[PDB]
DNA sequence: CCCGGTGCCGAGGCCGCTCAATTGGTCGTAGACAGCTCTAGCACCGCTTAAACGCACGTACGCGCTGTCCCCCGCGTTTTAACCGCCAAGGGGATTACTCCCTAGTCTCCAGGCACGTGTCACATATATACATCCTG
DNA sequence: CAGGATGTATATATGTGACACGTGCCTGGAGACTAGGGAGTAATCCCCTTGGCGGTTAAAACGCGGGGGACAGCGCGTACGTGCGTTTAAGCGGTGCTAGAGCTGTCTACGACCAATTGAGCGGCCTCGGCACCGGG
């Protein structure tokens, strides 16, 4: 969903996908 | 009465903690209790201002949380 | 096609020369003043609505005008500004 | 025996208190001054259980900042610890003095 | 496969003082500048204009973060500018003039 | 019909009491406001004119002027304790500050 | 019970802020 | 039984072969904190 | 049959936003626009905090948004900081920081 | 009893729209209502001052436009405002 | 305009010192004085240029102003009427 | 004159008076300057124009005051960067 | 700090009722838009000059270092009360009855808000000696 | 322990800006006088949420010891202040021009308002599972 921009989507997604990885 | 000395070394040593603080000065705590007491005696001003006003024998959380907006401390969780 | 803007300057000039029969005051003192009284009738006004909101009342009245004064003027302005008030509603429901 | 230099256990405690989320006033000894407080204020007024809440959450709050801008106040000072002087100019600052 | 033309105008004014100045020998103002060919704002895409002078001057690289940016200076003789360009998006490459 | 009476003069007050009913009923503040409501506002705001006139009085007879400047309302709000506390958060345009010397910046 | 006895509006001004 | 109580977690978090409750008339009420901790324990067999 | 929510594709309660608007004597006259754009604002917003606070406590093993996670969202937020500022989430904590200066070494 | 109201059940739903598996609890939801609840307060109260500037009697969805304008932190203006021009485009078209 | 942030020269940032008291200054100190008011006036036109373009106007009044400092919290009185 | 002297003296001086000290012409420039980033032709009235030069200059006042106590502080007299930082760090303009 | 086990009460989903949201229908009024204008904002240019800019010089203030003295910090043991459950009953809230206060409308009428010209009535700017008020000897 | 040498007051004056004061206008207000509405005051009364009893350990507190941090003294260096000279654009107020904020006049779609219908939301209840708690690595 759109909750911000550029800035925020991908970061998001970016520290999203932190935890993912350190599992 | 005077229970202002309920608000403890301990406890203010923990609040500086939970604040930053690593090293607290030997003065400190007698100047924190007078700051603590000023801001409730406010805050509980504002309060049984609110109470008075609204007929209630029970001081309500509603009326502290309308006591914060008017300070400006905003405060979220008890209904407002 | 004249476009006349209200004030509160030529009360506050009665009141300033009934305490003060000797002293003037300047157009930029007078609009200060004005600007004083606007905002501190904002203030009060306002926070009376807030009271009847949380009272759930739609109406406000003198008590809530009261409680209003007392939370907004700080110590010894306050017990004075009540006093006032509560005379002048006394002296007006009196019919004099 | 084995005893932490001074500047470790500060720093532990540090770094637990900033994390856990409870209130760190203790709860009885707190009402009982919103109690004497309020007692100056009005007598024989009732409070709910709530409000004591309330009041020592905000308390909690406004003392943790005030401990905030006190620290960084005297790292102004080129001092690691604080002092009453650094809540003052933390107040002085903020303008509630 | 997009081409987007730019057009601009650099260059410098110059006006002379009449003498030779005591305080510092300059005898010359000038005033170094890019600008727009057209009528557009160029802070639009540019993020900052610098300029770099002769070593002879207190600080040679000056910077602009305007348009039409220019630069006011005094001097005595000739000499190159590197007029260096940047570009709002870090991945285009800065002009250089 | 009678002699009409301002509700200004009934009470015994000098601001427009009719003015702040007028701006209470039609404003945000509510759907419909008592008769005492407006009253007690523009006594109030009166007793809040009064008091600030006096000290800036005051402070234009201490500075021998016989007109109220902005320098006199500054001072006199900067100088009272209780005035200050209400408008802390108020600038005043050409009233200036207070010679509020620090005592570490003279001279030793 | 509450003394009241006198106008409305001064009543609950003076009582209701004791 | 009042340590069973205090730490009733700790001792349900234990598999037990026998669970021998001497004096079973302190247990005589079901409604008791007590009857409801000793019954939500883990035994295999149990004497009274 | 048509609630103006789903009209407007918001999930808010626009009906419930106008009410209140019309109730609490902000303006004698509210606009047909007014509460859908305010019920919007209001959406938006919820959406971000929401998922802020929910990928900030998903980031700490769990699968619950609790109000530490809510403050830390609303404080490593620029935008959230800047708008609740002078407000204070009740259990919500204090971001983790140590100054240099403290910190040894 | 009474009937307290609040936007739990908006809230929960935005919330399974933006993460569909992670729940809120108790504590959390009444934090997030309150500030929805003040969020509200503050747009309208800005927005009757806006109509009390303008002399206007109504808060239209411009008054509400420039409220939020005057109130959002930049980026988080720009997307509040385009979402709620969005979706007043959409509720003018049905 | 452009570079209009160094019409607040060093004389009159030491006199705004003066009067609130400061003695002596250092170099970095207008720099950031003219940095930090031209962040303030950043906010306070942005403020008044809202309340402008809603309203349809062309001109800045002083009650735009006088609005956005309430909002930015700078109530200032001698320019309301 | 030693150095301090004639800077007291300047500060009883301008602790005195009220007149704007920024100068009217630079200023409303660096005003106009401001108001092009947010819209292309803007008229801007002489009163606005004042009320914003007091605006700034009281804000600035507030601002030097409290970096006075920051350096005095620090058992220093002159006004550093870091003083002002703090100032606005503890206002919470850029914490 | 991380990991596997148990456990429980608070989260989240279902039931049902009602009251607010919605649908349909009317009046009118604030507003949208075009017409006109006259003030004020904009641009420009020259005489005056006060303020700004640049530079020299040294004096005093920042700042770095060192040393003492202690005042907090970590750890052990000792004493107080905060905390977690029951039991009256005192209040906070539902339910009903009813009146003083305000709303709404329409005339009748005192009052203030300017357009204008006239007459007073401050104190800004100018001038000078008197007083500090220095600072180099 | 002075004295040129500045700077800062103190007092007096006057005439041009500005309060100050009529003179009539009137139109937006201010109040008086009937008629109608309505919500909150007042009295009960059922029902939860306080305030009040006795234990349990967990945290507050008291002490100790030495250690690292505050505060004072001192000195090196440099930069920030003050003065002088050169330079610049700031203040003034005089003229020209038109742009649009504001007043105004007309016609109209939108929303408050009122009545009937419907289902979205919310209190309530129960089942259940995410994380609180915990002891070994």
């Amino acid at each position: 969903r759109q909750s911000t921009a550029e800035h925020t989507r991908q970061t998001f997604l970016r520290v999203q996908e932190r935890q993912g990885q350190s599992r | 009465r005077d229970n202002i000395q309920g608000i403890t070394k301990p406890a203010i040593r923990r609040l500086a903690r939970r604040g930053g603080v690593k090293r607290i000065s030997g003065l400190i705590y007698e100047e924190t209790r007078g700051v603590l007491k000023v801001f409730l005696e406010n805050v509980i001003r504002d309060a049984v201002t609110y109470t008075e006003h609204a007929k209630r024998k029970t001081v309500t959380a509603m009326d502290v949380v309308y006591a914060l907006k008017r300070q400006g401390r905003t405060l979220y969780g008890f209904g407002g | 096609k004249r476009s006349r803007k209200e004030s509160y300057s030529v009360y506050v000039y009665k009141v300033l020369k009934q305490v003060h029969p000797d002293t003037g005051i300047s157009s930029k003192a007078m609009g200060i003043m004005n600007s004083f009284v606007n905002d501190i009738f904002e203030r009060i006004a306002g926070e009376a609505s807030r009271l009847a909101h949380y009272n759930k009342r739609s109406t406000i009245t003198s008590r809530e005008i009261q409680t209003a004064v007392r939370l907004l003027l700080p110590g010894e302005l306050a017990k004075h500004a009540v006093s006032e008030g509560t005379k002048a509603v006394t002296k007006y429901t009196s019919s004099k | 025996p084995h005893r932490y230099r001074p500047g470790t256990v500060a720093l532990r405690e540090i770094r637990r208190y900033q994390k856990s989320t409870e209130l760190l006033i203790r709860k009885l000894p707190f009402q009982r001054l919103v109690r004497e407080i309020a007692q100056d204020f009005k007598t024989d007024l009732r409070f709910q259980s709530s409000a004591v809440m309330a009041l020592q959450e905000a308390c909690e709050a406004y003392l943790v900042g005030l401990f905030e801008d006190t620290n960084l106040c005297a790292i102004h000072a080129k001092r690691v610890t604080i002092m009453p002087k650094d809540i003052q100019l933390a107040r002085r600052i903020r303008g509630e003095r | 496969g997009v081409t987007i033309v730019k057009p601009i105008v650099y260059g410098n004014v110059a006006r002379y003082f009449g003498k030779k100045r005591e305080e510092d020998g300059h005898t010359h103002q000038w005033t170094v500048y890019v600008k727009p060919y057209r009528n557009e704002d160029m802070s639009a895409y540019v993020k900052k204009i610098q300029f770099k002078l002769h070593e002879s001057y207190g600080n040679p690289l000056r910077v602009v973060t305007k348009p039409p940016y220019e630069i006011t200076e005094t001097g005595w003789g000739e000499f190159e500018i590197i007029i260096k360009i940047f570009f709002i998006d870090p991945n285009e490459r800065p002009v250089t003039l | 019909r009678a002699k009409a009476k301002s509700r200004s003069s009934r009470a015994g007050l000098q601001f427009p009491v009719g003015r702040v009913h007028r701006l209470l009923r039609k404003g945000n503040y509510a759907e419909r406001v008592g008769a005492g409501a407006p009253v007690y506002l523009a006594a109030v705001l009166e007793y809040l004119t009064a008091e600030i006139l006096e000290l800036a009085g005051n402070a234009a007879r201490d500075n021998k002027k016989t007109r109220i400047i902005p320098r006199h309302l500054q001072l006199a709000i900067r100088n009272d304790e209780e005035l200050n506390k209400l408008l802390g958060r108020v600038t005043i345009a050409q009233g200036g500050v207070l010679p509020n010397i620090q005592a570490v910046l003279l001279p030793k | 019970k509450r003394p009241e006895g006198m106008h409305r509006e001064v009543y609950a001004l003076l009582y209701s802020d004791k | 039984y009042k340590l069973v109580l205090q730490d009733h977690q700790a001792f349900r978090r234990k598999n037990w072969r026998y669970l021998i409750l001497d004096e079973a008339q302190n247990i005589k009420n079901f409604k008791s904190q007590r009857w409801q901790s000793l019954l939500n324990f883990n035994s295999q067999r149990r004497l009274l």
